[PDB]
């Protein structure tokens, strides 16, 4: 999650600068959103195991 | 007659130099555009670096 967040920040910063399009930011946001679901699932699995 | 022909030739050559001037000016414009592109790219790459 840390890595993906760092990547999203870079992509957003570049788009604002004017080097990429909106589609790249949308893809970065999708990738960042996916890891948020995975992180939540891991905690649920840990609690279920306990 | 020979002298008059010589004068005509001299006039033509001088006009040719005058045109070469504008040619060089156009070349200068090309280089200026290249510099502007590089400057925009850098000014673009800078904030991300902070």
């Amino acid at each position: 999650k840390e890595a993906i967040y760092r990547q999203l920040d870079q992509t957003t910063q570049r788009f604002n600068v004017g080097l990429v399009a909106i589609t790249d930011v949308q893809n970065a946001r999708a990738q960042y959103d996916t890891v948020l679901a995975n992180e939540l699932t891991a905690r649920n699995n840990l609690d279920n195991a306990v | 007659e020979k002298a008059k022909t010589a004068l005509a030739s001299s006039v033509r050559q001088t006009h040719q130099l005058m045109i070469n001037s504008k040619q060089l000016q156009a070349n200068i414009e090309v280089q200026k555009i290249a510099l502007a592109k590089a400057q925009s790219d850098y000014n673009r790459r800078v904030p991300l670096g902070n």
